[PDB]
């Protein structure tokens, strides 16, 4: 009503002045973390059947 | 065996865990959980008092009522402390045995209609059937026969309706009581498709066969569930 | 977001809900009062009053219509364009969202 | 020979019409095991269709019929292999898969008593496994008793039980005890399904309810007591058109118009 | 958690007394329960075993028929119905709590013991304040098992009381972080970093692959 | 104020449009995907009795706890199919589950509004409840342990609450949501967390400051389950609108809209692989979908179940994916 809308703008003014980075440079670091960390990922590259503990 | 010694008893614990779970399965599968969906100003708060006292925390969202009738255990689960948005906590009851959607037939009900319409055509509460369980008939006949100022100007289809074939009650109350029944069934058999069949009743505070009205119409679900497995029904 | 912006008795006052921020084609957008639904692309409409106001819909214009023609003095209240959020499913569930 | 040799109740010749009886018997198992055989091929292969305790007893009844129809079919081939061992191989297997099928019909009976009559507290733990210990275990007990006595060598036309008392007390006395069980849960399930259903498509659904119930419980297998009468010999003609086509009648009812098998047949 | 014993000692040769382990303070029905010797002139050796329930009851080959074990889970107590109590059946018999699951710490609570007296893997080690020491226990077989870790259990034992699990290279929660364990499947050492007045006492290394459980005489720290 | 605060919420949509240079699908048009990868069920974890509402993985990568709505929290040895613990709960309708990173504790978050923190590593062998965290006035839809004595918990009340198990009281109550917050995912740095709600908005929170750092909208329906992208600078939310949305922290936009037109069922679970390249949702069509989280391709279906897939989790070592559904069974994929 009024009291919920009195505290809504205070919970939205801090969301307004936020350091929103560029969506391509943000997605660049998204593509960077998957590229730099992929051989340690056992779902992109399947770990061989002796090394992973899910066999037989 | 190729298992180690502390993994030989990690299975022998795990088998005794399953031995507890196969004991808990007999407690789970032989007990029939029942969602209970009486709204505000309905009779839910006394039916969970009626079914409990007939036979057996400050903000707890679920009140478990364990009543057995003809020696088979039921758990009526009215939903206390959750808020008005039923959208997501009602999904959790997709494997109950029935939905006791208690209605204030005395009040004027379209909210209870549009609730039951959403409970019926929900993607997770389809294939589970509402025990419609229309409560507070002592004040429903008082709203029609005794009072008559609570006439059906809310409902334009009352003038095009009469009690088709139905069971000392007044004929204007029994027309009304079997219209409140008929208002839900116009939203029940429309999108039921035989997967779940509404089982209506009439209840009050002095009903005292309310748990038997569950079990005899909860048998009629598990029977109809098994008849649908035989493709029989 | 899910933006739903809504726009003496007997006066034909029709109000146009503006559904922005979501698809609104596979959403059975109902109406609620503060003193009655639709289906996807129309063709399954329900009401409460069952002939006084009618619920149209225009998914191409991305909007919900309600045509209150013969409204009572009790119908003069705050109107809210509700949205049944589970898509392709008639699961229309303090009413705040 | 005719299919009714399993359930004669009268050890006498029938054989001017037995060429026409074996004609509809051998073409019956030929299409039933081609259809109830592909009822098992869509029941074992799909885990969704065997989650139902009715439809897992039905697997146990379909393979009971799939073996009993096929062991009957190879009982001609196991008569051509004229070794004594060869007939006995089929005089146990046809007698086992008869009492298995009869017990499977019977189990479908005591399942209905739980699933449709004593509708609550039906959960026995290890249910489907505890019925295989009755469906395939009690006949394996019962055939073990009939091979113990070995009176008249227990075999032999196509090889089958050729004794008077060892056929009656093992098959006919057991099946009549099973037939009263599966008639009682045929009358009771008809008066349960009447209260649920309460002239076409409501007598027809009452037919498709009762036509699919007389072939899970084998009420047509009780035609032997009707064929015991000397006048009407049409019941043996009805025997080989129903109890042989029971595999097709389970398939056309419990595996075509189930509407869940068609959901799993498509991809 | 009080694993106090109700059994008695001073047994006749060939006697058949039952030895009681009254469990309390835990879900004793959810515990694998053991029995462990301690001769007064020797160290720990193992006797018996029941897991949770009654499956996988094990014994040493020296007590495979003479000693039998049976738990009373409603009565919340463990029994050792010993029969033919002879020489080398004299021991301070320690009833041992042990729960087995992944990440569990079995052998982690120990009974006070019954001083009973009469009128495979053969692992052992050497017998031996504020400084670091090491123990260097050696095994009979490799313990790496190609599925888990090495199944060696370190039991420090204060001289006038029951023993207590240190490392089941995993440190038990009741013993401090100065203790540490390492190993390579065959040779295992317990690297205390700063010993104190609690650490003085006999150490023990029990394997847990081949179910005959041996401990070794252990470094009796003094 | 409703027309006055609309322009400030429109200030967010054009500040996000000011950063809207090129989409993640436009950026990742030149990166080779994982392709159509087979991924097979390794362990079917039979033993539950009801619908498995939520599972959670240990940080030890092997211990798996799952909440089934039979009143049973079962801790699994997921490597050896063994049941490490089964916990008979008081709230039989448990909506969620949380395994502690310490591994000593586990939470069932019931429909009954208690976060019963069960202590696994008791001196007793019984898994007693350490602190049934009563409060929170709504169905406990998610909970995620920060430490052994600090858990953040989501409610059916439109408010998440950070708790303290040793005290037993909600220290912080994050009350920015206008709709029932259906899930909750802690950051890898455990100083933020995200919470998706039935208000179709996923709200980034500071755990210590208690403040709504960013509110991520863009979902068309109720955000059913959420998970952080494992670098902590992004997260994918899964709504009932069948379109998963990878949002980016400190960017206030949705990067990838994981929308396949032949999927209309709700995304009732979301998990991220250890790379964060393989986002594997748990849809309501009884199957998962291992989306390429950069290529936005379908890239793998996990069809192991009969009923709706309520809970996915990739381990901290990234090696397994347990998958619970509304049957008694947890499929563990690779």
């Amino acid at each position: 009503s009024i009291a919920q809308a009195r505290k809504l703008v205070e919970q939205l003014k801090m969301e307004a002045n936020i350091d929103r980075i560029k969506v391509s440079k943000a997605a660049a670091d998204l593509m960077a973390y998957c590229e730099a960390h992929a051989k340690e990922d056992p779902l992109l590259t399947p770990v061989p059947a002796s090394e992973n503990p899910f066999r037989e | 065996c190729t298992l180690s010694a502390e993994d030989k008893a990690a299975v022998e614990r795990s088998k005794m865990i399953e031995k507890q779970l196969q004991k808990d399965k007999q407690v789970y599968r032989a007990t029939h959980r029942l969602l209970l969906l009486g709204a505000d100003n309905s009779g839910k708060s006394t039916i969970v008092k009626q079914m409990r006292i007939y036979h057996v925390v400050k903000t707890s969202g679920i009140f478990e009522t364990k009543f057995q009738v003809d020696k088979v255990n039921f758990h009526m689960f009215d939903v206390g402390a959750q808020r008005d948005e039923r959208r997501k906590w009602i999904q959790c009851f997709n494997d109950v045995t029935a939905i006791i959607f208690v209605v204030d037939s005395s009040d004027y009900l379209q909210e209870a209609l549009n609730d039951f319409k959403s409970i019926w055509n929900n993607r997770w509460l389809r294939t589970i059937s509402v025990i419609l369980f229309l409560n507070k008939q002592d004040l429903l006949a008082e709203k029609v026969l005794a009072g008559k100022s609570k006439i059906e100007d809310y409902f334009p289809e009352f003038a095009r309706y009469t009690t088709p074939e139905d069971a000392g009650e007044d004929p204007r109350v029994t027309r009304a009581k079997y219209f409140i029944r008929d208002e839900f069934l116009r939203i029940s058999t429309a999108s039921g498709d035989g997967r779940h069949y509404c089982y209506p009743h009439f209840t009050c505070s002095v009903d005292t066969e309310n748990a038997r009205r569950i079990f005899n119409d909860c048998r009629d679900i598990i029977q109809r569930m098994h008849l649908r497995q035989y493709e029989l029904l | 977001q899910v933006q739903l912006q809504e726009s003496q008795p007997g006066g034909s006052l029709r109000l146009s809900c503006a559904a922005s921020g979501f698809t609104f084609s596979n959403y059975k957008m109902n109406w609620v009062r503060q003193a009655s639904d639709i289906s996807q692309s129309g063709a399954s409409i329900s009401y409460t009053v069952k002939g006084r106001f009618t619920i149209s819909r225009d998914n191409a214009k991305n909007t919900l219509y309600l045509q209150m023609n013969s409204l009572k003095p009790e119908d003069t209240a705050v109107y809210y364009c509700a949205r049944c959020p589970a898509p392709f499913t008639r699961d229309c569930f303090t009413y705040a969202y | 020979t005719h299919f009714g040799v399993l359930m004669d109740l009268s050890r006498s010749t029938v054989s001017v019409n037995e060429q026409i009886l074996a004609l509809i018997t051998y073409t019956g198992c030929g299409i039933s095991s081609i259809f109830l055989g592909v009822a098992v091929v869509t029941y074992i292969a799909f885990h969704k269709l065997r989650k139902d305790y009715p439809a897992k007893i039905l697997i146990n009844l379909c393979t009971a019929l799939l073996m009993l129809n096929l062991v009957f079919l190879i009982n001609s081939w196991l008569s051509s292999f004229q070794k004594v061992g060869v007939c006995i191989t089929a005089a146990v297997a046809l007698h086992y898969f008869l009492l298995v099928s009869f017990t499977w019909m019977g189990l479908e009976a005591v399942h209905m008593y739980l699933a449709l009559v004593k509708v609550f507290n039906i959960y026995i733990p290890n249910y489907i496994l505890k019925f295989c210990l009755v469906g395939w275990g009690i006949p394996a007990i019962m055939v073990a008793i009939t091979v113990s006595v070995k009176k008249d060598l227990y075999g032999t036309p196509f090889c089958w039980i050729k004794d008077d008392s060892i056929f009656y007390i093992s098959v006919v006395a057991y099946f009549c005890l099973i037939f009263l069980m599966n008639l009682s849960m045929f009358c009771t399930v008809l008066v349960q399904l009447n209260s649920v259903k309460s002239r076409r498509k409501m007598i027809l659904h009452d037919l498709k309810g009762t036509m699919s119930l007389t072939f899970l419980l084998g009420l047509t297998w009780g035609f032997a007591f009707f064929a015991w009468g000397p006048m009407r010999n049409f019941f043996l003609y009805l025997f080989a058109i129903f109890n042989t086509l029971q595999g097709f009648f389970i398939f056309v009812f419990h595996c075509v118009m189930k509407e869940s098998v068609r959901e799993q047949w498509q991809i | 958690v009080q694993l106090v014993e109700s059994g008695g000692g001073l047994v006749q040769p060939g006697g058949s007394r039952k030895l009681s382990c009254s469990a309390s303070g835990f879900a004793f029905s959810s515990f694998g329960m053991h029995w462990v010797r301690q001769a007064p002139e020797k160290g720990l050796e193992w006797v018996a075993y029941i897991s949770s329930g009654s499956g996988t009851i094990y014994y040493a080959d020296t007590v495979k028929g003479r000693f039998t074990i049976s738990r009373d889970d409603p009565k919340n107590t463990l029994f050792l119905q010993m029969t033919s109590l002879r020489s080398e059946d004299t021991a301070m018999y320690y009833c041992v709590r042990s729960i087995y699951y992944y990440g569990s710490s079995p052998f982690d609570f120990w009974g006070q013991g019954t001083t009973l007296t009469v009128s495979d893997i053969v692992m052992t080690q050497a017998t031996s304040p504020g400084e670091s020491v090491s123990i260097s226990c050696r095994s009979s077989k490799s313990l790496l098992h190609s599925n888990g870790n090495t199944y060696l259990y370190w039991f420090l034992q204060r001289p006038g009381q029951s023993p207590q699990l240190l490392i089941y290279s995993n440190l038990a929660s009741g013993v401090p972080d100065r203790f540490s364990g390492s190993g390579s499947g065959t040779a295992f050492t317990l690297t205390i970093s700063r010993l104190e007045a609690e650490d003085v006492g006999v150490y023990y290394c029990m394997q847990h692959l081949e179910y005959p459980l041996t401990f070794g005489a252990g470094t009796k720290l003094e | 104020l409703r027309q006055e605060a609309e322009q400030l919420k429109n200030q967010i949509r054009d500040a996000r449009k000011a950063c809207a240079d090129a989409t993640l699908s436009q950026i990742t048009n030149n990166i080779d995907p994982v392709g159509r990868i087979q991924m097979r069920t390794r362990r079917t974890l039979r033993g539950h009795l009801a619908k498995i509402y939520a599972m959670h993985w240990g940080t030890d990568s092997r211990l798996l706890v799952s909440a089934s709505q039979d009143g049973k929290l079962i801790i699994w040895d997921s490597y050896t199919t063994n049941k490490v613990h089964a916990i008979p709960l008081r709230s039989s309708w448990v909506m969620t589950c949380a395994y502690a990173p310490s591994g000593n504790y586990v939470a069932c978050g019931g429909l009954d509004n208690i976060c019963s923190i069960y202590n696994l590593k008791t001196r007793e062998g019984n898994v007693r409840v350490s602190r049934e965290l009563a409060g929170h006035t709504g169905y406990l839809s998610c909970c995620r342990f920060l430490d052994d004595n600090q858990i953040v918990t989501s409610s059916g009340d439109t408010t998440c609450a950070l708790w303290d198990i040793e005290t037993g009281q909600q220290t912080t109550t994050f009350t920015g949501h206008t709709g029932d917050v259906m899930s909750l995912s802690l950051a890898p740095d455990t100083r933020l967390f995200v919470s998706g709600a039935c208000d179709a908005s996923a709200k980034l929170w500071d755990v210590r400051e208690g403040m709504c750092r960013q509110t991520f909208t863009g979902h068309e329906s109720d955000i059913n389950a959420i998970c952080f992208f494992p670098n902590g600078n992004a997260f994918a939310t899964g709504s009932d609108d069948a379109t998963c949305r990878l949002f980016d922290l400190r960017a206030d936009q949705e990067l990838m809209t994981y929308s396949h037109d032949n999927i209309i069922c709700g995304i009732t679970s979301v998990s991220f692989s250890k790379s964060g390249r393989l986002l594997l949702a748990g849809y309501d069509d009884f199957n998962c979908n291992v989306w390429d989280a950069l290529k936005a391709d379908r890239a793998g279906v996990l069809a192991g179940h009969d009923n709706r897939v309520s809970c996915l989790g990739v381990t901290d070592d990234g090696m397994a994916v347990a998958t619970g559904s509304w049957d008694s069974f947890l499929k563990i994929w690779n």
